[PDB]
Parts: C-alpha cells; structure tokens; sequence
C-alpha cells in the first residue's frame, strides 16, 4: 500500500558520517494509512545475518528509540510534509557495515520485531572502512 | 459485555476491521475535478453530496458528469445525492459579500427584489414576502442561526421595517432567518425546490436529502414530487427541528431514511438534550432498520487545518459508537485545503470505533426486540447473521436485485462484510449508506440469465477473496431467494471456500 | 438495553436523576476569594484542585484557607487536592514535588494527583513521600503519554485513582487512539473499583465564551457514558470569565447523560466479570445494589469509617444515591470523588458513641430525606458491621422510612 | 421455564400436539396375525421387535412377513428389529409347564445335554457346560432373576451338581441365571447369536438390539459380525448391567444407539439408581444425537388388566420428560390379552407427557453445550430449528438419504413434525426410532432424477398437507444440500404453504 524508496548508501571513512533518507508514496486505502500516519522502522542487516533493530520514530516524531551500539551516533528523524523519513549516522565504525532498510508499520508506534512491519525499502549497502 | 471488551483494548495492536461504516462527501471548489473524485473515492468516497442551496443546474451537472466519470475510470459505484435547499426564510449577496452590525444600530429590513444583493449595513433583503404582514412591531427576527437578533420598531413601507439590532454581529451573504414566532406555515417544498427534484430525477440521482422536514405529510409531498419517473430513489428526511424530532416515529416510516443535522438542531435545542436526541433518533433508525447519517459540525476545524481537534473526533467516535450507518463532511471537503486527508482521518476513525465495539451486543439488542412470530423474510435474515456469528463466517453473501435484504441482514449488525450480487447498477449505488454492504453487479444481457444463481455467488465470492475478506477453508454465508418465492430471499446456505 | 433504552429517549421530558457523577475545579485568579469559592460549591464542586505548576506556598495557603472558611459556611465537606508539578520542563519525585508533598501533608490536603506517571515504582515513591502523616492520602496517578498506558495495569493497583490527561495523552498518539485509551483506562479502574477522572479539553471555549460547543458537550457526555466517576475543569475555573456557569454546565451535561444511561448494564458487567466463590465483603456489596435494583430504593446507606464499603457499593453502579454515615472527617472529604456518594458526618465525640450503630443510621435517613431523596413510604438499603466482626461491613438491612 | 410452564397447565384442555415419541411392540402369540399387525400398525407401532430369545427361523420368518404385508396393506413403513438372545445361561425346559421348590429341598443341576426338555423338580438342565468345573461348593448361584437362590453343596458327576434350595418361589420355563461367582469369561456374540445374525441380514432386518452390551469391544464384535451385507443396520446396545453403565461414553460412541432395560438393571443396582442411570444414559445419548430406548417394566400390569397403574403410567410419562426417543413394550404386546389399548395408551400418554415438557428447554440445553465455532453440518440443522422456534413453524421438511441430518435436526428437538423425504425405503424404515421423525419415500426409479431437489419437496408438503401438520398460510422449514456438493445437506429455506 504505502511504498518505500531508498537512497544514500556507500563508502567512507572510519569515523565519517552519512545521511540515509526514505521517501515515501501511496497508501493503505482500505485502513486510509498514510506514511504520516504510521511509524517508521530502520533495521540492519549485516552479511550473513539477520536482520536487526537500529532505531525507531513514532508517527509524528514524538518518540524515538535506539539500539544502545548506535546511541550518541545515530539520529532518525523526519519530515512529514516531505513525506521522508532520515537516519543519520556519525562516528561511524567498521561494525556498522551492513545493509540497512527503513520499514513502515500500520501503528502509529514502532517495533524492533521485523515482523511486525508492512512494507519497506529495497535495502542499501553501508560499508565503513578505515 | 462492553466493559469486557474495553478492558481488553490496546493502543499497540493494530486493527484489523474492513471498515463498515460509510463516509459522504459533500462536493465544491475543491474537490469537482475529476482527479479530486477519483482521490475522494480511493480515499473512502461513498456518497457525493450536490447541496443545492448554491450554484447553477451547470454548475451541479458539472459535478453529475465529472463523478460518473470518476467512478467509472475507477470501477466504482458511487451514489449521488441531492440536498435540497428547503423552505427557509433566508438573505444574503452582501454588497462586498458581508456586513456588520452594532448593537442600538437601525436597520431596513426589505422584501423589494431591487436590494436583493445590493444588502448594505443600512438595507438588505429577506426572501420572505409575507413578512410585514407577520411580524408585528416589538417582536424579533433571529438572523444567522439565532445569533443576530432584531426587534421590530416599525412597518416603514409596504414590504419593509426599521428594526433595532441587539448584539453585534458579522452576516453573510446567504444566512438563515429564524422568526420565533410560528404560523409560518411553511411548505415542504419550494418552488425552487421542485424545479430541483425534477433537475435530479431527471439526471440520475439515486437519493434526495429533503431538508427541513418537520411532519410525515412532507415526506409523502417529496415523494409525490419525485414523480413515477423516479419511484425509486431513496428520500433521506433531514430532521432539523424540535418538529422533526417530535414526529421522528412517523417520519422515519414514511422516509427511506434519516439524518441528523446536529448544528441546525442545536439552534433551537441544548448542546446537552442534542446528544440524548441524537442517541434516539439513530436508534431508531437502527431498529427500523433504516439508514441514518451524522452530518452537521464533523471533523469542521480540518476546512482549514492539517488535524482536527480531539473534542472533534470523539465526536466522530460517538457517532459511530451510537449507531450511525454513514457520517458526512460538508465543506471540509467542498471548500477545504485537506479533502482527501479529512477523508481518510474518517475512515481511520470509523474502524477504530469499530473495533472498539462489542461485536454481538447489538445484534443481541435488536433480536431481542424483535416480536414473535418473525416472517419468514425477517427470520431469514435474522438467522443468517446469527450462523455467520456462530460458525464465524467471514463474508455474508446476499443475491438481492433491490437492496431490501442487504438491508435487513445490515439492521442485524454482523461482525463481517455483506456482499451483495445485484443485478441493478441503482442498488449498487443506493447500497452505499447501508453499513457493512459492498455491491456487486451481474450485466445479465452481459451474461447469462443466471436461474441457478451459480454465476452471481461465484461473482460474490470471487470479491470477497479478492478483497481480503475470505480465503480457502473459511466459511461464508449465502442469503437468496428460491426458485418459488413470490419475491423476497428466503434461502440460506453455508459454503466453505475452495482452493 | 442501552437499545432499548436509547429508542424510548425524549428530548421533552423534564429529567429527574440525582447527579451521581462528581466535578473537580481548579481554583485561580477567578475564584481564590471565599464568596467565589462559595458560588462554585453551590454551583456543584465537590473537590479543589490546586496546580502547584504555578503559585507560591503562600498563594495556595490562602487556597486551603479560603476553600476551608467558604465550605464551612456552607456546611459542606470539600475536598482539597494537590497537583503537583512533575519532571516537566527521569525521576519520579523533583525536590520541588517533595517539598511540595510535605508542605500538602502538614496542611491537611486530601490528595495528590502525582503528575508523570509511568511505572507502579514511581507510584510507589510518591507513597514513599508522602510518609506516615500521609499515609492514608489518596494518590491519583496522572497518566499523560505512553509508557503511562502501557502501564496501566499496574499503576491502577498502586495507585488509588487514576486520572486520564487526555490532551497530554494527544501529545504522543493520535487522537483516535486517545478515544480508545480513555475508554480502556475508566474501564479498567471501573472493575478494579477506584476512582477515575478525565481531565484536559473539557469545556475549555466556555473560557471566554458564555456557551461551549456542542463537540465539547458531547466529549463531556461521552466521558460519562464511558464510565468516569468525575470530571475535572482546568482554566475555566481558574481563568475564566464564567466560572459559575460551567460548573453548572457541567451539572446538566453529567445528570443528561446518567438519565440516558441505563441503569442496570453497568451492575450486570460487573457482577458477571466476578468469581464465583464471591468474598463475604464483595458479596454483601452487590447484592446491597442488587437488593436495591430489586426493591427500587431511593437511597443505600453504608456505614464505613475508611469508606472502603462507599467505593465497593459505587464499583457495581446502582440506581440511587449513597449516603455514607462516617465518623472520620477526611473520608468525608475523600469521597467526594466517588460516584454517586454523599457522606454525612457523625461527630463521635460531640455526640453520644453510637455504639449500637443506631443513631448514625438515623443521622443518614434524615439526610436522604432533607436532601429530597426519600420520601416516608420509600425503602433504602442499609449496610454496616455488626458488634462482632473485624473491621469491614458485613450486615444489610432494608428499611420503609416512616413519618418522623 | 419449566416451572413456569408447570402453572400454566389445565386438566380439561385438550391437547394439540403431535406424537413425536416412538414405540416398538415385540411381536409374539397374541399378534404375529397380519390382522393383528395391522391393528398395532394403526394403534401406531413403528418398530416390531422379534425376541430371537425363543423361537424358530420358520416362526420369525413368519413375523417378518407378517409385517411386511401388514404394512404393505396400510402403505407404511415398519421397521424391523432383531433382539439377541445373547450370552445369557438358560434353564433348559420343564415338564407340565412348571416346577416349584420349598427351602430345604435338594434338587440336582446337570449339563448333560439330556433332560433338555424333561425337567423336575429333582433334576434340571442349564445352558453352561463347565458350570460343574467353575462353581465350587458353597457357591451361591441365583436362577429367574436373582429371585430364587441356590447353594452347590456336591461334586456328584462330570456332568451335575447337588444343591441346596434356599427360596420360596416357583419357576417358570427356561428362564435366565446370572450366577455372581467370576471365571465366566463372558462371550459377546454366541454361535446361536451369531447364526441368527446372519439370517437377519440375510432376511434384511433394520436393527440389531444387541444384548448384553458391557464393553465398547463388544459392539464392534457385533458390527463385524453383520458383513458387507449389514454395514446398513443400526446397532443398539443393550444396556443391563453394572458394566454397561460403567463403559456407556464408549458405547455411545461405537453404538448407532443405546436400550436402557431397567428389570435386567435392576437385578444388578439399587431402584433408586437405575431411576438415576437412567437419567445419565438417556442424556448422554440426547446429547451423541442418537436413539434411546426404554425397554422392560414399562406397563407390564396391561399383559392381563385392562388398565395400568397409575405408578406405572408415571414411570412411562417419566421416561418420556427424561429425553427417552422411544418406549418399548415387551410381553403386553407379544402375549397379552390387550395389545391394541396397551399400545394406544402409550400413545396417549406419550401425548400427554410432550405436551406437558416446556417446549424450549432441550434445544437450549443442547445448543448452549455446543462447542463455538460450530461445524457448518451442526450450524445448519441447529439453526433450522431455532428458525422453526422463531417462524412458529408448523413443520421442519429434511432432505436426506440416509438419515444423518434428520437424526441431527431432531437432537436440537424442535417441537413440530420432521418429515424426512429419502431414496432409501431402508432409511423409511431406520428413521422410526428417531423422535418427531415420519418418512416419505421417493421412487427414484418410478419418477423423475429430482436433480433440482423439487419433487421431493413437494412430496414432503404434500404429505404434511395430508397427514394434518400444515395448512395453506403456515410457514415450514426445509432443510437439504445445494446441487454443488454432496455428501451432507448445507441449505435451507423458509416456505409459505400455498393451496
């Protein structure tokens, strides 16, 4: 229903920085969702893995939680008017290299349980080397 | 119980009701193109509302065209409505569109066409001509919902009077005179009025909404206006009066069914008492198994901003929680900067009432009133929302070609959706301010004939999988008529559905 | 059933119900002087609330004093309660909170409305606060974000009341989730038999307006349907231009919506969520309501001294008035936050011990009688002790007032 | 509610119900006549029973043909039911009919296969041949039904015993015994049983009354042995003794239905408890949807009076209000001076005791026991009665072939006629011993494929027409499966008589 478009993965340094940005389109008709009403996820997924909680943003952006390895590094914010959603990252490490999604839920809170969320983004590599 | 189920309510969970209740939107400057409609309907549409007390027929066939156009281009079946402008006393086209009055100001008040529009702080119009032969000096004329009132100092002139303003007020063009005084006598219709009603027969429309109706002999003068070329089209009573409550038992036989117009009621009845009739007026409706919509002050702040306040969407809430089929917005979508976001806050609103109501408890409650004997039309359906509730069926199916028993399944109140096969594109429009229905259409000459109903339950049960209700496995309920009854369904069947 | 109740409404007729439900008003610059105090009291307060947010300790020291001469004069016992400030802008109890406690403890108020709620834990440490001279204050948890909902549970048996912040609430959730959770927590509290209060939005256009909105009112009715024992005014009678007037709007809105209730869902929902080797106490307490559903009484009187009895009685929501004869005067005071109560107070020491517990009833037939409630050929429902129990009500007897 | 039902009941209406109980009469000397049949047919026997205790093939050759015609004559269908003699030790034959015994007395026990027929007083033959080897001196071994007994006091020859007489009683002729002692190893179905099993299925009989029933092993024994030829027939445990109480959940479950023998129960439990055992069995089985009997005692005086008693009256009108399907009579009908009255009696007090039941209270019971959600099956037989409660219908016509559904319409016990319209005459016939249940039978090979499930239904309208039950104007309930699947009826619909 609401769809997901990511953009801003790559390279860099060892103690950089980069912004990861999720746009968002469409919606749930039959529940009348929207990416403004629903809270949004962002998981990693390291090689070889699953696929684990980084950090979460309540509907509106009025709560927010991290994982305590990215605590003091790592930001999610966003803008519902531009319909985004961003992670951003500072100080960043090697064990931060992965593949990172955003996820939307049908709640206007997160989780830290894949499972329970509905749709998401295609996925992006992060690689952090020093 | 109620109380057992609130205690059981999380905010954490989400939700997982198909929403059964129904949403009409009122069209205008914001929302008449065809891509407004088209994001009106995909954002929970049922109902388009034409208010006829503005705009030309060119206007209004603008609106005809352009959602039949919508809809088709989307598949849909929408209905169209018409609101009535109504018997009212009523003024406006303001000289720059407005005018202010102070209190111990004087005031024309004129029944001479010349000053029709050009109505000045000195001077104005009231539509009325019987009114200096009415109101006797000393006496007062409630102007804009009671809000400006003016006592009568004198009969200046033949068809005008010089009259004392009370409070300070700002009027518009076009606002409401409310003389307290009755032998009014006024009609049911208007001569504008009829004109209209043949406009909309005339058109299509598949339901009038007659304002300001006070007694069950108006119903039956709307009626008779809407001609044999339009026996067919649902007359929704507005009740807008003490009048209309008074009488709600007759007029609720004699209409198709109700609304509650909640601001215009709140003129001449307590905010307080206009809760209690509201909680009467649709439980009634509930047990005739009749529709009723909330209209009047719904999501009003979302006109012109991004959310409404929480006091408003309780209101909404209640609405629902109550018993009403549809609830409409007027002007947060026909003048307003967030139509398709006011829409689709109903819809959130609407499941989350849904799901946060005891599923059996009205069904229980409407059984339980039901006297004995039933007919065997009434026990039809009766029993069929109580095996769907019994064998948990995910989808009622009914096969009804004029919508009666989609209605008389809906008063029962299931805990899923009702589909109904039809084989009148009029009923799938007509069905759509009846609570938990979804249509279906058969083109018979399309098609076959279908005497073995077999092609018309597989087009129901072919939406029901495709729109999330049913799945292999689940169990479904079939309603329709035999090969043997004068009319009426008087069949039932339990199907389970395959792969 | 409501249903049935609902289609045999009338807008015409004259409602006749005794206003069960109870209203909190904050006092401000519109209404600290005794003669307002005295204008909202007869216009239907039953409890003050004083928001320590703003004011020094002499400012509301006038506030008690104030609130204490004008029910005296009235012969009324007013409630007191002290909102306190919170962590606002993490623990639980702000130095500032504590000394705030101590100064409400050593001044007699009847409770604390502990703002910030989260967990049972921080429940726990305003009990902790509040000490032995506090100890039997009633706490009332302010629930007013999320971790406050999720919560729930056990905050409402730490707590003895709960109080629903509903626009502090919309903060964080939606609102149609604040729907939800209003309904989920007054329901909640209605079984667990404690005392709730919905708070913020109330009435609050009716400020600097001289009528509310009709969404305003039906939020109002809509809390009473949902099962709330009171409701609370916050700048309308504090700052606003016609305190009076919507402590009476307040009146009409409550006893509208207990007329368009019906009477008997409440005490069927709650006597069928209980089990089914009932408790001696739980069982004398509905079936008092019971008894009087069954012989129509105009009145329940119970005789509690710690009011326990009072709060069991309203859990399972009767017809009629509760009269409770106490000796103590802060239950008195106490129930004034209880649905449909009314305590009438017997002085042990200026008056004879009643002993026999006698007098005491006839203290409560008169009252229900001057009050307007009885009327000689009517039965009530009496609840009490007998001369040899331990130390909770266990006896009930029905009573035909008689001319006296 | 019963006791509100209770006060509400007059002496001098008379009643208007119709007889839904059954009664089965065994057939014997004062009936086996085709006349005499035809006079227990119309006196309204439904099942006739054949005690295969006594009695030669050539004899109930005899009977079978007997009622065959009889019912052929009156255009019924009678079932037929086949009573095992059963694993039971008999008492051989006594000469000049009868030999009586005072204590003190001794009187020898052979197994010599002599004497059969013989007799005395001194010497006499019993059914088991290790009887020397298992009874030991001092044992006590109880003749008739425990009424007489007897101590082994001698060893005497391989082949007879010496005994103590410790009675005052006289015998009568081949009689039963049912010695305490154990090391009985207790056979389920005899050679003798066996062989006239075979020539009732052979000769095409409905049901087995299988006697003796302890074990659920045993009806299984029973079932296997009735080949491919008799997987059709319908087993009834006979329940009477201690063990069948003991195992009656297995039985019920391997059983097609149960028989309560009260005397036979007696002999074993104290009064008071066979009244409560039966109680528990008659329940259980309302509660599995299958048949139970009420068997010995049942007006027992009527073999020889004219009228019973009062207590006995009572005892039936009790099995009846205790859920009992069917009553049978046992030696008033088979050798009694006044079978027709006897029989007519029962099917007024039948009547009576109906009709003095609250109507409502079984299909309550059972529907509040039923597990939610509900099979479609179960949801659909459950839900017709509730509509036939609902619609005051005055008939509930069920579409089935083999009988399933009309026995699980009749579980939910509705209080009109079920006529039940089969393909099957062996279904005619099985359906008499299910309450409220009448056949009709459709000739497949004499009319049409009724693909449409039409002339059935006309069948079944027809009749009730006839029969009394409906008339034009009253509503019926009809019950069957959709032409989409087999196997189990999933349809329903509620029909107007028209005329």
């Amino acid at each position: 229903q609401v769809q997901l478009q990511e953009s801003g993965g790559g390279l860099v340094q060892s103690g950089g920085s980069l912004k990861l940005s999720c746009a968002a389109s469409g919606s749930n008709f039959s529940s009348g969702r929207t990416f403004s009403t629903d809270a949004i996820g962002w998981f990693r997924q390291a090689p070889g893995k699953e696929r684990e909680f980084v950090g979460g943003i309540s509907w509106n952006g009025g709560i927010t939680d991290y994982v305590d390895s990215v605590k003091g590094r790592f930001t999610i914010s966003r803008d519902n008017a531009k319909n985004t959603v961003y992670l951003q990252m500072n100080s960043l490490q090697p064990e931060d290299t992965a593949v990172y999604y955003c996820a939307g839920r049908d709640s206007w809170y997160f989780s830290k349980v894949p499972d329970e969320y509905r749709y998401w983004g295609q996925g992006t590599q992060v690689t952090v080397s020093s | 119980s109620q109380l057992q189920h609130n205690i059981g309510l999380s905010i954490f969970e989400p939700v997982a009701k198909h929403r059964a209740n129904r949403i009409i939107c009122t069209i205008g400057p914001s929302t008449q193109s065809v891509e407004a409609l088209k994001g009106l309907m995909k954002s929970g549409m049922s109902v388009a509302r034409m208010n006829f007390s503005h705009g030309s027929y060119e206007y209004h066939q603008t609106t005809i065209n352009n959602v039949r156009a919508a809809a088709a281009e989307l598949g849909l079946h929408i209905g169209i409505a018409l609101d009535t402008k109504g018997p009212e006393i009523r003024t406006g086209l303001f000289k720059d569109g407005e005018a202010t009055y102070a209190p111990g100001d004087t005031v024309l008040v004129t029944t001479d066409p010349a000053f029709e529009k050009i109505g000045t702080k000195e001077k104005f119009y009231v539509d009325y001509p019987q009114l200096p032969n009415v109101v006797r000096p000393g006496g007062l004329i409630y102007v804009d919902d009671g809000v400006l009132t003016l006592r009568v100092l004198s009969k200046e002139d033949d068809c005008t009077l010089k009259c004392h303003v009370n409070n300070h007020h700002r009027l518009t063009d076009r606002k409401g005179i409310n003389l307290p005084g009755c032998e009014v006598d006024l009609p049911a219709v208007s001569e504008k009025d009829r004109k209209d009603l043949q406009f909309g027969v005339e058109q299509g429309v598949d339901m009038i909404f007659a304002s300001f109706i006070r007694t069950a002999d108006q119903v039956r003068e709307v009626r008779a206006a809407l001609g044999e070329k339009g026996k067919d089209t649902l007359i929704i009573s507005k009740i807008e009066n003490h009048q209309g409550v008074q009488n709600i038992d007759a007029i609720i036989e004699a209409s198709d069914g109700i609304m509650v117009a909640r601001g215009d009621l709140g003129v001449e009845i307590p905010a307080e008492k206009v809760v209690v009739a509201q909680m009467c007026i649709i439980s009634k409706c509930n047990v005739a198994g009749k529709p009723v919509i909330c209209a009047t002050q719904m999501l009003e702040s979302m006109t012109t901003n991004p959310r409404p306040t929480r006091a408003e969407v309780t209101d909404v809430a209640n609405a629902v929680f109550n018993g009403a089929d549809c609830v409409m917005l007027s002007g947060e979508t026909a003048k307003g900067k967030y139509p398709n976001e006011v829409v689709q806050y109903m819809v959130r609103i609407c499941i989350e009432a849904q799901s946060a109501t005891h599923d059996s408890v009205m069904f229980n409650s409407i059984k339980n009133l039901q006297k004995i004997p039933m007919s065997p039309e009434e026990a039809v359906c009766s029993s069929a929302v109580s095996s769907a509730f019994e064998v948990q069926a995910k989808a009622i199916l009914v096969l009804s070609n004029t919508g009666r028993s989609a209605r008389l399944i809906s008063k029962y109140r299931p805990n899923c959706p009702i589909i109904c096969a039809t084989t009148r594109l009029l009923t799938c429009r007509q069905l759509n301010v009846t609570r938990s229905v979804e249509s279906v259409y058969y083109d018979v000459d399309a098609h076959g004939e279908d005497n073995d109903r077999e092609k018309r339950v597989q087009l129901g049960v072919d939406w029901a999988k495709t729109k999330g209700y049913v799945s292999a496995g689940d169990v479904m309920v079939i309603v329709h008529a035999d090969h043997s009854v004068k009319g009426y369904p008087n069949q039932t069947r339990l199907v389970r559905v395959r792969e």
